[PDB]
RNA sequence: CUCCGCCGGCACCUUAUGAGAAAUCAAAGUCUUUGGGUUCCGGGGGGAGUAUGGUCGCAAGGCUGAAACUUAAAGGAAUUGACGGAAGUGGUGGAGCGAUUUGUCCUUUGUACACACCGCCCGUCGCUCCUACCGAUUGAAUGGUCCGGUGAAGUGUUCGGAUCGCGGCGACGGCCGACGUCGCGAGAAGUCCAUUGAACCUUAUCAUUUAGAGGAAGGAGAAGUCGUAACAAGGUUUCCGUAGGUGAACCUGCGGAAGGAUCAUUG
RNA sequence: CGCGGUAAUUCCAGCUCCAAUAGCGUAAUUUAAGUUGUUGCAGUUAAAAAGCUCGUAGUUGGACCUUGGGCCGCGACCCCGUUACUUUGAAGAAAUUAGAGUGCUCAAAGCAAGCCAUCGCUCUGGAUACAUUAGCAUGGGAUAACAUCAUAGGA
RNA sequence: UACCUGGUUGAUCCUGCCAGUAGUCAUAUGCUUGUCUCAAAGAUUAAGCCAUGCAUGUGCAAGUAUGAACCAAUGAACUGUGAAACUGCGAAUGGCUCAUUAAAUCAGUUAUAGUUUGUUUGAUGGUAUACUCGGAUAACCGUAGUAAUUCUAGAGCUAAUACGUGCAACAAACCCCGACUUCUGGGAGGGGCGCAUUUAUUAGAUGAUGAUUCAUGAUAACUCGACGGAUCGCACGGCCGCCGGCGACGCAUCAUUCAAAUUUCUGCCCUAUCAACUUUCGAUGGUAGGAUAGGGGCCUACCAUGGUGGUGACGGGUGACGGAGAAUUAGGGUUCGAUUCCGGAGAGGGAGCCUGAGAAACGGCUACCACAUCCAAGGAAGGCAGCAGGCGCGCAAAUUACCCAAUCCUGACACGGGGAGGUAGUGACAAUAAAUAACAAUACCGGG
């Protein structure tokens, strides 16, 4: 026996049943361009996560409002949706969880929030800035653009202290240029 | 197989040990002893996983070979010694004494006890019958044989045993209205008073227990352990006081603690 | 070797059972002791499961026999095997098995009866106890007529192939009548 | 005879509020708003109701019933047109799921044709390949069972007693040592019977693999030949069952069906 | 399904464009399949009602028997036949699955961890749900099955 | 995401299949392949054959040292540390594989009032030269044999917690016989009596269970009883030679624990072109035995004629180990389940055993069949479906690496050992994250 065999893993996305439908291709490309995604799989995994959350919410809506599992798991689901900024305060019911779209999840990415915070000129500039290790959430630098930012962590998105845009020293391009000068 | 198994695969270990899935291929197989393998907490687990005194298997060996650990007043050097319910674990160097009780989630918890309270354990009488020479003798579920027991003591009774003198100093008759702790099943660690005993000829006997807050639960006779005469247990209980909480109330407690 | 497994048997429906495992040692059988009545006493040590001991008598000539109505037990010589209920082959071979009917020497029981009752089949205390015992004394005249010949009909109640001993009881009453009818019909 | 009812029966007419692919059906209705009970029975078209096994039958045959292989359709209802060796162009509205149709009163009718009868098409015989079947040779090869035996080795048991110890009686020689003497104990080889029993040989059987002269199918492909059996009343209306005959499609006899070319003679 | 016989949107290429993307193509099983149909298919003419009837097993079987009522107060009150079924309880290993908590930088994961920094603390956490059928126990008796069911010859 | 699209026609609506479309902890293969995390990996065909190496040994103060062993000390039995060897224990776990096996394994659920159980834990132990018995033997030493092997003979020594003996610290009670006594009794004396074994008689009321002639007591005997300490370490004090602590190891009994064995009910794929099967020679039941740890046709003798079957017996097929589970799933369902957890089974095929608490063991033995190795031809030695690796087979699968540091197991043991297991290597099985550019200005195209 190898102990490593017991580590779990799973798939994060599915491919569409119809590969070449014009309407779906246009909608996916519109979302990808709006949020600077690297491929369709990044949107497909968000759709996969939304599908699992929606299935959970629907299954508790098909149970009584006194069923102790619906009180408990619906409270947990609402806490998770409020924690990541996916739901407002007035939207405090399991019904509103069913109304969530992949747009709501894509709007909470570190790339989208870095772009909307003014730190980057474009969504693609935000993507490169995050992948260049210039962005920290709290004290932790995050080089992963699909990072889902909590509302309590939104106000702590900032330039890295080791980055030239965050008080750090100049990068190798600038330093080499001044050394040439 | 052609004989006894010497190894316990880690996946096949008791779930109340809370052993992690990727810590290795193996779990400590409990040695034979006073308690059953599936219902005990081995000494190595207590020393390394629970008390954090040792960090490795070898460190547990080093601690135990120093003769630092006494189980129910006696020095044990076996790491897989099957310490079980109500056992006294004493370390007479740091001056700390532990009674192995169950929390309401079915997991053994080392409960700190006073020096005087570590001088006795509670044992459950398994059977009373005549031994050789016609001498009456008592046996318990923790493997002890006591000769010349009080004739008023019957099977399923709880006796109070003084570890220093090794005699029955007091006992409790298994009656309706005595506070009990469930030691097996899904209600393990729950504390309540017996309301009635439903007997069925030829099969297991069902005990109906109601806790202090009013919740009612039922369990077999083999999973009931009397801990006090009346509504006052003879030992101290862990923080939960044997009152199981639903996950909603646990979430309420967590929310209140986070808010504070 | 000899096995005790249900593997080789047919099913209760008559269907054959295909073997799914070789013979295990924990289901073995051993060859019978076939204890003979002979004055060449031989009991062999058989090492069995658990490191325990079984005594395997091969030849026996003496046994411990109980006279139940008298509540007396004496060691007596085995003289002959007369009746077996499972096989007369065991009678002709003089095989000692549990529940076999044998002839045993009546001399120890005669001696005990004389000593205890004063009756053959020197103090005031001794004579008083003897008269107290003789009051109500009743023999059954069948045991008496076999005492005349010095041979008592007995049933081997021990298993010689297991315990190495040929012990039993003296036949009395209805069992005695049954076995006398069997022996006269033989 | 007449009239009005009730029950039951063979049917008929109209109508859709129904169903249906429609034809049509008052059940073929009460079906995605899906569940009264129950039996049989179908799963693209061929191969095929064929092979083989079984069973029934005198036989003819009946019942049960494949596979390999082959193929992209076959088939149903209806529409328009064309053909018959059958008879005598929008709009809007309406009908139809629809192609269409009404309007427009050559028409009706049949169609397996739609390249539209100079159509479509069936079968034998030729010739190239593929698959499967039967098939003597009591065809072989492989393994399993059945019957008899032979039977290693172990285990238990019976004798056996190489040998080794412990002692013994008395004695001899100088505690040791040798011999004769006599008990106990252990005990190897060997040996006896029993048991388990590998494995070997024998008979037959089963399960395989399996050549096979020859016979005889089916399919595909070129595609020749002889005709024209199916489609029009297809030129003898078609077909079902059974029997006989014929180069082949087929023909004929007897009974049956319209899936007919007649829903029709109170005349 | 089709394309290719001189104008090839289909072959061989160039250019351009499209899909997925560090991946994608090609050669049993699930879905699609309500084309196996219990939910949920068909059987006049498309494949499919046995020629017809009887008949055992199997499957399916008409109606009928303690109801009302009020009071207190959703419980209660008043005027030694079984089984299916249902309810509740105990079990039904762990891992896997569902799911609570937790910022491994994210994630797949893991069962960790967290705390102004603490010679320590949070008793830190290490939940819970599911688990056919069969077995055990509790309540219910509407529906249904079996056994009886005018020598009751009853008590 | 509870989904359809092309294809029969001149056109239509159907039936219906073909084809497409998505997944696979699903295999192979092709092309391509920068980074991070994660990770399957000679199952499918051959449970085919294997060169070589390794995978099981083990020592505490506490069984046994006189190495002609080492350090340190320098008239004393034994300093200490100790190789070797005897003794003890282990090697029945783990790892591997899925061939056989279709109410069989196995799953859930029972049962042992039908049994065994080294060990752990707890309790228990009285009637059998002693200031302590005997003979061997290894290591050692030196004569060898053989081509040869942990193949082997002879000689000289010497230990025990090896082996074999033997006092077993003492006692009451109880039972039997019983001289004498003056006597329904008293009673000397003699015998039995530990624990275990076997049988028999008896008590167990009106201690225990749902239930036992049960636990258990008493009695009579029985057994040629491997039982009832001739062992070791540390400390060594108290009374005047006698007592004396803390341990270690070992024997036996019961209980407990670790388990097994057997066992109750229910549940398994396809096939009737398998409808009868089983029963001489066990098939179903009964009686008495034998055997076994124990129930039982498990076997034997005798007896009876039963037992199963369309609610599918029996037979056949399975490219069938069972389950937990896996893939796909609106629901229902379909298909898979060699593989890391549980259970079972096997170690080329059969069979048979020894040791041992535990094996019908195969990194144990014996034999046959099949392969096959060395040979000096006289013999000798075999079992990778352990790890790695190699042939072969195939569509199809990695290094003859390092290590006990983790997990844990095992031994006399805190220390040794562990191809269990881990670490690295190969590795687009599968899975996760994620680069291959971003910005600005000119010029263009623009649009607003
Ligand atoms: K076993
Ligand atoms: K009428
Ligand atoms: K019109
Ligand atoms: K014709
Ligand atoms: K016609
Ligand atoms: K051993
Ligand atoms: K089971
Ligand atoms: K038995
Ligand atoms: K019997
Ligand atoms: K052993
Ligand atoms: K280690
Ligand atoms: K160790
Ligand atoms: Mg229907
Ligand atoms: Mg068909
Ligand atoms: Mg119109
Ligand atoms: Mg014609
Ligand atoms: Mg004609
Ligand atoms: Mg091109
Ligand atoms: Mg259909
Ligand atoms: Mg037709
Ligand atoms: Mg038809
Ligand atoms: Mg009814
Ligand atoms: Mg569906
Ligand atoms: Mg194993
Ligand atoms: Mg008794
Ligand atoms: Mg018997
Ligand atoms: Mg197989
Ligand atoms: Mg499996
Ligand atoms: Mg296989
Ligand atoms: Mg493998
Ligand atoms: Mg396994
Ligand atoms: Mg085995
Ligand atoms: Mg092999
Ligand atoms: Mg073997
Ligand atoms: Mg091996
Ligand atoms: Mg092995
Ligand atoms: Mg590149």
């Amino acid at each position: 026996v190898h102990v490593n065999f017991y580590r779990n893993y799973g798939k994060t996305f599915k491919k569409p049943r119809r590969p070449y439908e014009k309407e779906r291709l246009d909608a996916e490309l519109k979302l990808v361009g709006e949020y600077g995604l690297r491929c369709k799989r990044e949107l497909w995994r968000v759709q996969y996560a939304l599908s699992r959350i929606r299935n959970a919410a629907r299954h508790l809506l098909t149970l009584d409002e006194k069923n102790p599992r619906r009180i408990f798991e619906g409270a947990a689901l609402l806490r998770r949706m409020n924690r990541y900024g996916l739901l407002a305060e007035g939207q405090d019911k399991l019904d509103y969880v069913l109304a969530l779209t992949a747009e709501n999840f894509l709007a909470r990415r570190l790339q989208t929030l870095v772009f909307k915070a003014g730190m980057a000129k474009s969504i693609h500039h935000a993507r490169v800035l995050i992948r260049q290790r210039h962005i920290r959430v709290g004290r932790q630098i995050v080089n992963v653009p699909s990072f889902m930012v909590r509302v309590e962590s939104e106000k702590h998105i900032d330039f890295s202290l080791t980055s030239p845009f965050g008080g750090g020293p100049a990068g190798r391009v600038k330093r080499k240029n001044q050394k040439k000068a | 197989a052609r004989g006894l198994k010497k190894h316990l695969k880690r996946l096949n270990a008791p779930s109340h040990w809370m052993l992690d899935k990727l810590g290795g291929a193996f779990a400590p197989k409990p040695s034979s002893g006073p308690h059953k393998a599936r219902e005990c907490l081995p000494l190595i687990l207590i020393l390394r996983n629970r008390l954090k005194y040792a960090l490795t298997y070898r460190e547990v060996q080093s601690i135990l070979m120093q003769r630092h650990i006494m189980v129910d007043g006696k020095v044990r050097t076996d790491k897989t010694y099957p310490a079980g319910f109500m056992d006294i674990i004493s370390i007479p160097k740091t001056g700390e004494n532990y009674r192995l009780l169950y929390d309401t989630k079915g997991r053994f918890r080392l409960h700190s006890v006073r020096d005087e309270d570590a001088k006795f354990k509670l044992c459950k009488v398994r059977s009373v019958q005549f031994g050789q020479k016609g001498i009456p003798y008592l046996n318990t579920y923790d493997g002890r044989t006591i000769r010349y027991p009080d004739p008023l003591i019957k099977a399923n009774d709880t006796i109070k045993l003084d570890l220093e003198t090794n005699k029955i100093v007091d006992f409790i008759k298994f009656d309706v209205g005595n506070v009990v702790m469930v030691t097996g099943g899904r209600n393990t660690g729950r504390v309540g008073v017996i309301k009635n005993r439903e007997k069925h000829k030829g099969t297991f006997e069902t005990i109906h227990v109601e806790d202090a807050q009013g919740h009612q639960f039922a369990t077999r006779l083999g999973n009931v352990f009397t801990i006090g005469k009346g509504t006052k247990p003879w030992v101290s209980l862990p923080k939960g006081k044997g009152i199981k909480l639903t996950i909603i109330e646990e979430q309420r407690k967590r929310d209140a603690a986070a808010q504070a | 070797g000899i096995s005790r497994d249900s593997m080789h048997k047919r099913r209760a429906t008559g269907g054959k059972q295909k073997a799914w495992r070789k013979k295990r040692k924990y289901e073995l059988g051993r060859q019978p002791a076939n204890t003979k009545l002979s004055s060449n006493k031989t009991v062999r040590r058989v090492r069995v499961r658990g490191g325990n001991v079984k005594w395997r008598a091969l030849r026996l000539d003496t046994g411990n026999f109980s006279w139940g109505s008298e509540a007396v037990t004496r060691k007596t010589r085995l003289l002959d095997v007369v009746y077996n209920s499972s096989n007369n082959e065991l009678v002709r071979t003089q095989t000692l098995v549990k529940n076999a009917i044998v002839q045993v020497d009546a001399a120890p029981f005669k001696q005990w009866y004389l000593t205890h009752y004063g009756v053959e089949i020197k103090s005031n205390n001794v004579q008083r106890k003897l008269e107290k015992r003789q009051q109500g004394r009743t023999l059954d005249s069948h045991i008496e007529e076999q005492f005349s010949g010095g041979r008592l009909l007995a049933c081997i109640s021990s298993r010689p192939g297991q315990c190495g001993r040929a012990d039993g009881y003296i036949l009395e009453g209805k069992e005695l009548e049954f076995y006398m009818r069997k022996l006269q019909k033989k």
